């Protein structure tokens, strides 16, 4: 959603 | 790891070109994506620049990023006095693991508004009616300068002093320079044990000194 | 248009309980993370936590594990700053802020609108009025003109204190500087007065002091040494 949370690109913390 | 250092303070004269540094590690700005905020007086902290050197929406293009290895850098192109205030770098951190915001220091930058002026500095050592009720408190007052940046270092006889001291934070007088003072706590079988005290001021490089003695 | 709008300034004593607020307009309000980022006086921003309304996830800074929480009320779109046991150390400015950007279709990653801002003021200290002492004239038969004297007001609470010399009479080269706070609690402040060298001959220099949360005035006399 708006909860993941991207550091880099191609990357996701609480992806869905 | 989780930390990103920034110099404390820069200045420049309006339509200098400045750029404000910040040294992240392996864990934040060498491979996480790096965003600047500025921060003004009065006013919460703005987002100047996203994912290392993206300009946000509504920011002059004056403001630019770039970022190398570990190394970030925020240019400003034509200076303006409306750009005086806070500017800090920031990162994502993955050090635990997790999605970790870290900010660094902030540098203060000061758009030069007025001639340099170096600080008055005046000392007063204990009074009588304070040793009579045993204290000793040294003061040591600074006053008129610009930019409003200074550093103190106390001596006892050559020594330094760290322990016992409180100094403020400098704030802007009615004439827009600025002023701070330094208090030296001591016993007064210390005070009178020395041959003498001094309160050293560093303002743009250059050390003042003043010094008392029980005499 | 988004806003966040936070709770008024506070002023606790040490050990009780406090609340603070954010509470956010213009977007869905459980559809974003939220952070909240400390200033402690004179020095940087810290990052405190974030924490996801929707379902009440959250993540705390290290430092901060443990000594605060971070809660939000969906009925109202408001997110709360909670510590138990203030200590004088939480003495900071407090702001919440949107984590966004919606840079992408998805996923969040800066800090896009902030609150204003509470202040939060947490002393152990108790009223206290202060005592006064004289500054002397360093030197008495100079030849630079002018001599600076003084009085100090030690160890008061809370702010303000208001100093005069002569009663008003005396105005032109006075220079009442800006308390310190020291880590017991109490406030001190210096008041330096330059005058010509020569007048320490005749003019009495008499600071006025008066603390009235103390219900203090106090009138001392600085005169040269022996």
């Amino acid at each position: 959603t708006k909860k993941s949370i991207k550091i880099r690109p191609r990357q996701a913390f609480y992806a869905t | 790891q989780s930390v990103l250092t920034q110099p404390p303070s820069a200045s420049g004269t309006p339509g200098q070109r400045i750029s404000i540094s910040c040294s992240g590690t392996s864990s934040n700005v060498e491979n996480n994506y790096v965003y600047w905020y500025q921060h003004l007086p009065g006013t919460a902290p703005k987002l100047l620049i996203y994912r290392n050197d993206h300009r946000s929406s509504g920011i002059p293009d004056r403001f630019s990023a770039s970022k190398s290895g570990t190394s970030a850098s925020l240019a400003i192109s034509g200076l303006r006095p409306e750009d005086e205030g806070d500017y800090y770098c920031a990162a994502w951190d993955d050090s635990r693991g997790g999605p970790d915001w870290v900010f660094g220091g902030g540098t203060k930058l000061t758009v030069l508004a007025q001639p340099k002026a170096a600080p008055s500095v005046t000392l007063f050592p204990p009074s009588s009616e304070e040793l009579q009720a045993n204290k000793a408190t040294l003061v040591c007052l600074i006053s008129d300068f610009y930019p409003g940046a200074v550093t103190v270092a106390w001596k006892a006889d050559s020594s330094p002093v760290k322990a016992g001291v409180e100094t403020t934070t400098p704030s802007k007088q009615s004439n827009n320079k600025y002023a701070a003072s330094s208090y030296l706590s001591l016993t007064p079988e210390q005070w009178k044990s020395h041959k003498s005290y001094s309160c050293q001021v560093t303002h743009e490089g250059s050390t003042v000194e003043k010094t008392v003695a029980p005499t | 248009e988004i806003q966040l709008e936070q709770s008024g300034a506070e002023v606790k004593k040490s050990g009780e309980s406090l609340k603070i607020s954010c509470q956010t307009s213009g977007y869905s309000f459980s559809d974003y993370w939220i952070g909240w980022v400390r200033q402690m006086p004179g020095k940087g921003l810290e990052w405190m936590g974030i924490f996801y309304p929707g379902d009440s996830d959250s993540r705390y800074s290290p430092s901060f594990e443990g000594q605060v929480t971070m809660s939000a009320d969906r009925s109202t779109n408001t997110a709360h700053l909670q510590w138990s046991s203030l200590k004088p150390s939480d003495t900071a400015l407090y702001y919440c802020a949107r984590l966004g950007g919606d840079y992408e279709d998805s996923g969040a990653d800066a800090f896009d609108f902030w609150g204003q801002g509470t202040l939060v003021t947490v002393s152990s200290a108790s009223t206290k009025g202060p005592s006064v002492f004289p500054l002397a004239p360093s030197s008495k038969s100079t030849s630079g003109g002018t001599a600076a004297l003084g009085c100090l007001v030690k160890d008061y609470f809370p702010e303000p204190v208001t100093v005069s010399w002569n009663s008003g009479a005396l105005t032109s080269g006075v220079h009442t500087f800006p308390a310190v706070l020291q880590s017991s609690g109490l406030y001190s402040l210096s008041s330096v007065v330059t005058v010509p060298s020569s007048s320490l001959g005749t003019q009495t220099y008499i600071c006025n002091v008066n603390h009235k949360p103390s219900n203090t005035k106090v009138d001392k006399k600085v005169e040269p040494k022996s």
